[PDB]
């Protein structure tokens, strides 16, 4: 169960996004009030136990507070969401010659061609500039920057 | 938020009609303003109907009152541009169609259906689906 504390954050976080003065947040929205939370959801996450329609459809259901507790604890609350040291060792996949160096076209390639594929324009605003001559990109450098 | 640039814009505009006996736009003031003023919109019935907007004799006070349903948004000339300007990556181009259209639509302060027609035949645009910002906020407070 969650604390009295938990359920008034989550709260400050909903009332957010039923931003029409329903009480009710549109379904789509629910895998970004978890990332509001600090939550961090995979699309197949989002679309399973969290309930989720079509990714950037909206209209088709709507989500009372009481509903979407349950939708906190059950979901990533419930599971692993990964650490430092599973990135770092998936980034060393990558890494050819050792240096914890990666070229920024091949990080932007597994980022937009492989798994839950990203569009380019997450992925320039999340790039820090940390571009070298031929010295690329430090990808631990990236790893701890997206996760502060 | 009747500002002092809005009342001396509207005490110019008054005092140019005026001429009138100390202070008061009537009928004929009206009439011959139009003279001046390229288009013949001059018709009786809808020229004495503009004095039903008030009480009676429309001195400067009164014209300021009459324009009471004007300032009920009208936030300041930069500030439009500037709230335009968040939703513009791409510089001047400025706002792309679809992202404007779901802006409006299923976003905020929801527009309906009938509010999205009233706007895209007064839009400007390109043939490709992007809409100038800058020249809304032209046509807002209009000059052409």
């Amino acid at each position: 169960e969650f604390s009295k504390e938990q359920q008034e954050d989550f709260k400050e976080a909903f009332l957010l996004f039923d931003r029409t003065g329903e009480c009710k947040i549109t379904l789509s929205q629910v895998g970004d009030v978890l990332r509001a939370l600090g939550t961090n959801p995979t699309n197949a996450e989002v679309k399973k136990v969290l309930g989720n329609p079509s990714n950037e459809e909206m209209n088709a259901k709507k989500i009372e507070f009481e509903q979407f507790l349950p939708m906190m604890q059950a979901i990533s609350n419930n599971k692993d969401q990964g650490g430092y040291e599973d990135f770092v060792e998936g980034l060393r996949v990558f890494d050819k010659e050792g240096n914890g160096t990666v070229m920024g076209a091949e990080l932007r390639h597994v980022l937009a061609t492989l798994g839950e594929k990203m569009k380019e324009e997450e992925v320039e605003a999340l790039l820090a500039g940390q571009e070298d001559s031929n010295g690329c990109i430090n990808y631990e450098a990236f790893v701890k920057h997206i996760m502060s | 938020m009747f500002d002092q640039t809005q009342i001396q814009e509207f005490k110019e505009a008054f005092t140019v009609i005026d001429q009138n006996r100390d202070g008061i736009i009537d009928k004929e003031d009206l009439r011959d303003t139009f003279a001046a003023m390229g288009r013949l919109n001059v018709k009786n019935e809808e020229l004495d109907a503009m004095m039903k907007e008030a009480s009676g004799p429309i001195n400067f006070t009164v014209f300021l009152t009459m324009f009471g349903e004007k300032l009920k948004g009208a936030d300041p000339e930069d500030v439009i541009t500037g709230a335009f300007k968040v939703l513009d990556p791409e510089g001047k181009g400025t706002i792309k169609k679809q992202f404007l259209e779901e802006l409006l639509t299923t976003q905020c302060d929801r527009f309906s259906q009938e509010e999205i027609k009233n706007m895209w035949a007064a839009f400007p645009p390109d043939v490709g689906g992007n809409v100038d910002y800058k020249n809304i906020c032209y046509v807002i407070t209009h000059g052409d």
